């Protein structure tokens, strides 16, 4: 259904 | 036109994203969908779920692996028709451009002019 994205990182 | 409006009248869809908006609230809810005309692949799924802080260029590059083309294949994005600037985060966008059912719109083509 839904799609969760990632957030990026140091 | 985008297929998520033509199956789901407004109301549906202001509660879908109250709710998810209520459920999420870290997260702006960003419906994805090919521009009319666009001569590119569908992707799996339309509703998604996007960190405030995600630049424009992050989520360029989450939506085109999503997409699968080659390298090749150019790729843009519009909000009302038009592409965003790249300087913009995806929570301002969303602040400027979501509508009234709680939805960012955002949709792709290959062509660099929406609806090409």
């Amino acid at each position: 259904d839904w799609e969760n994205l990632p957030s990026p990182r140091f | 036109k985008f297929q998520y409006k033509e199956d789901h009248p407004f109301e549906y869809r202001k509660k879908e994203g109250e709710k998810i908006r209520k459920k999420y609230p870290d997260r702006v809810p960003v419906i994805v969908e090919k521009a009319p005309k666009a001569r590119v692949p569908d992707l799996d799924k339309r509703k998604y779920l996007v960190p405030s802080d995600l630049t424009v260029g992050q989520f360029y590059f989450l939506i085109r692996k999503r997409i699968h083309l080659r390298p090749e294949d150019a790729l843009f994005f519009f909000v009302n028709n038009t592409i965003p600037p790249t300087s913009a985060t995806m929570g301002q966008l969303y602040e400027d451009n979501h509508e009234e059912d709680y939805f960012l719109y955002v949709a792709y083509s290959d062509e660099s002019v929406y609806g090409k």
